[PDB]
RNA sequence: UUUAUGUUUU
RNA sequence: GGAGCAAACCGGAUUAGAUACCCGGGUAGUCCACGCCCUAAACGAUGCGCGCUAGGUCUCUGGGUCUCCUGGGGGCCGAAGCUA
RNA sequence: GCCGCGGUAAUACGGAGGGCGCGAGCGUUACCCGGAUUCACUGGGCGUAAAGGGCGUGUAGGCGGCCUGGGGCGUCCCAUGUGA
């Protein structure tokens, strides 16, 4: 049921005497392509086991992704620590344009048509952190009224 | 001093709504109630109310906001979550009627004085117009 | 019957803290005199009136509620109107992660009772004079900690806290995980965080077991027949 | 132009049959019913997990080897796709389909996409009653599609016109077989059409 | 209160 | 104008050398008037004016119907928010 | 091309076999735009990263509180001419 791809695997390092100690992390998505996405960050002393709770904690945390065929409500621009992306919604027969980072999370969640581009920082971790804030934060003519009515 | 009296506004309601208070007092004129109108007909604020502080006019403004929510941080959504000057004292922003913006799709409004008063994005585009734009809100 | 009066809300439940408050505590304060904010107590109906409407809706339902404070002034009102429910409570100090991790500190529970059986048994004397010793006297204060934790080996669907600032953790620790959080509340701490708001002193033992003592017979009453007057005036003043 | 030389390589290569081929694709030999794996001294090695640029580059490349097609012209057509109104995926795939050479594999005067190429730049062919030798002319709705004139005998022909006999011709086309001859009759909608392919990543491709 | 220094690339 | 101090300079030490560090001397200068020079870690490394966004405490200094409140300064800790 | 390869096992040099990409072309060099929100109008900044003027007073210039009329310069609308 549940997709993942995984944008990261790096290897950290910290040092003690006499070498080097390393250690793994891990970024991963995790999606139906019905707009259900989450990601998380799992780090352990090898790949495999760090991929595992990059899983794990990937499904701890997640977003409705509010589509309207297959594109997203309106423009939106977020930013995370000094990185930042901007959404901008295409009409559907486009495609999904973006970097590895905001595709792989975009289109796991739904999405087959949208425009973006990283601004800032390029990072990848704190890119895709500042991604899903910025479709976390999407809300479509419905839950706008819900909002300002009255009572 | 104030050499922006209505960015000035703006500013104090998006400053309060963002420590959850009830109301805010921002110094009155026609022109900033003209607009402050148009702000509960759209539903961003429950409204206004003519008021006096020694002695001296203002605009008390009554503030939406969301249901208490849950997890950590169980603090209400908002109903104003952005508001900012457009064309300003400095640099004057006037727009043709081809030329009003779009705002979050039209999920929001564009507050713009015309000629024919103070309209909405879609008012102006209704009536034809186009003039100053005073801010954007969502 | 169920209610408290503002009579006996009088005994001491109008203030504690004086200028050491948390001003997002406003609304539920009235006026100050000679140090202390005295603390509005008609709101305090209105609060612990739709307060308890979610502990009667809760315990009729048979969910659980988690006891927790760890003061000089709520602890021995904890352990009787807990266990008098029927419900967990936590004692001395709260350990780290109780809820956010229920999984590794429970089978933290399975070692107490796997050093209930072993108490005396078809096993024990075997065990030579250095262990027996060692054993029992991890049991001892594992009972210290885990007594009142011991019970409800699922997590709950709240917790009622003494003091919603002595523990902090607490509040957040079950806040992260959606279990909705109720409390006594003086002007230590801030409105905010707590979900079902008990406004009064949180120290004055007088009106810690003034306010969960009747809150531990609405939970009888929706289970059935409310009982006598438990334990509450021991070395009371 | 056109490639040349050894077809079994990119049957396999891509790693899908893509019938490049006559009647042999089809026996028991793509090549790829032997090797299932690609060319070379490498080919039984255990693969690398491709890059994502890897990927999108072996999708077009099935794509256009499909069609035995010069990567000059095949991008023209992805141009021209992307210029156009429309869901700018099928679009392109119409407009190759389009293609005389493609066509008349398709409605079977010919075995193979490169038989149905020779076809028509011999003179074999003929579009609308005119000779057309060129295998890049367009057909569009309504075009009547016709083996030549001189051209009805050579056992290659009805050879093959025979063994149609059986075989349904796609939505969008008709055959005559008796009078040797089609008609183009639509532009080939998505689902009408199911290649290997991800067209998807063909688009994804040629955004940089 | 005596000390200064440690060839090049890995 | 010149008491003390002290670049430069001389001497005693130290050291492999010691144009230095330590010690004994010591002249511009340090001070005053007038006139120049116009630099600086001239630093809060934070331009100026105005409005708006919890509090706690220490302090200087006015006014108060002087257990508190109010105004202008100087410090610490901190809400929201900001920040790599 | 940038990070960098070659110090007797070099997927980095040279040949080979094999593979990838284009194909009457394929490469190289030079130059323009792009990616560069890296001159930032759209769309950046200035405590410690490059960046607050040493501090004042003030000329021009820039900006400018509340109420009501007059003009209609900006602005906005429509029509029309021109926009080869
Ligand atoms: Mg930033
Ligand atoms: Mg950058
Ligand atoms: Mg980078
Ligand atoms: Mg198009
Ligand atoms: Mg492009
Ligand atoms: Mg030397
Ligand atoms: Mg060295
Ligand atoms: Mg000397
Ligand atoms: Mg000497
Ligand atoms: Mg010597
Ligand atoms: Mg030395
Ligand atoms: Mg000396
Ligand atoms: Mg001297
Ligand atoms: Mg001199
Ligand atoms: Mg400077
Ligand atoms: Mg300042
Ligand atoms: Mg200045
Ligand atoms: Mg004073
Ligand atoms: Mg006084
Ligand atoms: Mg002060
Ligand atoms: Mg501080
Ligand atoms: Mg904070
Ligand atoms: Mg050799
Ligand atoms: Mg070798
Ligand atoms: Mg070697
Ligand atoms: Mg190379
Ligand atoms: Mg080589
Ligand atoms: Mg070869
Ligand atoms: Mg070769
Ligand atoms: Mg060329
Ligand atoms: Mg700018
Ligand atoms: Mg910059
Ligand atoms: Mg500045
Ligand atoms: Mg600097
Ligand atoms: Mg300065
Ligand atoms: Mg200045
Ligand atoms: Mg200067
Ligand atoms: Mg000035
Ligand atoms: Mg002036
Ligand atoms: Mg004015
Ligand atoms: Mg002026
Ligand atoms: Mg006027
Ligand atoms: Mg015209
Ligand atoms: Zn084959």
């Amino acid at each position: 049921d549940f997709e993942e791809k995984m944008i990261l695997i790096r290897r950290t390092a910290r040092m003690q005497a006499g070498g080097r100690r390393f250690r793994f992390g891990a970024l991963v998505v995790v999606g139906d392509r019905q707009g259900r996405v989450g990601l998380g960050f799992g780090k352990a002393p090898e790949v495999p086991l760090a991929v595992q709770k990059a899983g794990y904690y990937a499904r701890r945390n997640m977003v409705e992704v509010p589509l309207q065929n297959g594109t997203i409500p309106h423009e939106i621009e977020v930013e995370f620590g000094a990185s930042k992306i901007v959404l901008k919604p295409a009409a559907p027969g486009t495609g999904v344009i973006a970097g590895a980072v905001p595709r792989a999370i975009l289109e796991l969640a739904g999405v087959t048509d949208i425009l973006t581009k990283e601004l800032g920082s390029r990072n990848p971790i704190n890119i895709a952190y500042a991604t899903m804030e910025a479709l976390r934060q999407l809300r479509t003519k419905a839950d706008v009224e819900r909002l300002r009515k009255g009572e | 001093m104030l050499t922006d009296p209505i960015a000035d506004m703006l500013t104090r309601i998006r400053n309060a709504t963002r420590v959850y208070k009830e109301s805010t007092d921002v110094p009155a004129s026609r022109f900033k109630e003209e607009i402050l109108r148009i702000l509960a007909r759209e539903g961003f604020i429950k409204g206004y109310e003519r008021v006096d502080v020694d002695g001296k006019p203002y605009l008390r403004v009554y503030l939406k906001y969301g249901p208490r929510r849950q997890g950590p941080d169980p603090r209400p959504e908002q109903v104003i979550h952005h508001i900012r000057r457009i064309s300003k004292p400095g640099r004057r922003v006037y727009v043709g009627v081809k030329e009003i913006p779009r705002v979050r799709r039209g999920l929001g409004i564009a507050i713009l004085s015309t000629s024919k008063g103070v309209l909405t994005d879609r008012e102006a585009r209704k009536l034809g117009v186009g003039g100053e734009l005073i801010c954007e809100v969502w | 019957e169920i209610t408290v009066k503002e009579l006996l809300e009088a005994g001491v439940h109008f203030g504690h803290e004086r200028k050491r408050w948390n001003p997002k505590f406003a609304r539920y304060i009235y006026a100050e005199r000679n140090g202390i904010h005295i603390i509005d107590l008609q709101k305090t109906m209105e609060e612990l009136e739709r307060t308890f409407r979610f502990i009667e809706d809760l315990a009729m339902r048979g969910g659980t509620i988690l006891f927790v404070g760890t003061k000089k002034q709520a602890q021995d009102i904890v352990r009787m109107e807990a266990e008098r429910a029927g419900m967990p409570y936590v004692n001395q100090r709260w350990l780290g992660g109780m809820l956010t991790n229920f999984k590794t500190i429970s089978q933290r529970v399975h070692r107490l009772e796997e050093l209930e059986a072993l108490f005396a048994s078809p096993e024990i004397e075997e065990r030579p004079k250095k262990e027996q010793v060692r054993l029992k006297h991890e049991l001892e204060r594992l009972q210290k900690y885990l007594s009142g934790f011991r019970l409800l080996k699922r997590l709950p669907d709240a917790i009622f806290v003494v003091d919603p600032t002595k523990e902090a953790i607490a509040v957040r620790e079950a806040r992260k995980l959606f279990i909705p959080v109720i409390a006594l509340a003086d002007t230590d701490s801030d409105p905010d965080l707590v979900d079902y708001i008990i406004p009064g002193n949180d120290d004055a033992i007088r009106s810690i077991q003034l306010i969960l003592s009747r809150a531990v017979d609405l939970i009888i009453q929706a289970r059935g027949g409310v009982v006598e007057p438990s334990p509450s005036y021991a070395l009371v003043q | 132009g056109r490639y040349i030389g050894p077809v079994c390589r990119l049957c396999r290569r891509e790693g899908v049959k893509l019938y490049l081929k006559g009647e042999r694709c089809y026996s028991p030999k793509c090549a790829m019913e032997r090797r299932p794996y690609p060319p070379g001294q490498h080919g039984q090695k255990r693969a690398r997990r491709p890059s994502d640029y890897a990927v999108r580059l072996r999708e077009k490349q099935k794509l256009r080897r499909i069609y035995g097609i010069s990567e000059r012209q095949f991008r023209n057509l992805f141009e021209e796709a992307s210029k156009k109104k429309g869901v700018t995926g099928s679009v392109f795939l119409g407009l190759l389909e389009s293609r005389l050479d493609n066509v008349v594999y398709r409605l079977g005067f010919a075995v193979s996409r490169r038989q149905a190429r020779q076809l028509v730049r011999h003179g074999h062919i003929t579009v609308n009653g005119r000779r057309v030798d060129l295998p890049s002319y367009r057909v569009r709705p309504g075009d009547e599609i016709a083996v030549a004139e001189k051209s009805r005998n050579l056992e290659l022909i009805r050879q093959n016109l025979e063994a149609m006999k059986g075989r349904k011709v796609g939505p969008w086309l008709s055959l005559d077989v008796e009078g040797m001859k089609g008609k183009f009759l639509r532009l080939p909608d998505r689902e009408d059409l199911a290649l290997p392919v991800n067209e998807q990543l063909v688009i994804e491709f040629y955004s940089r």
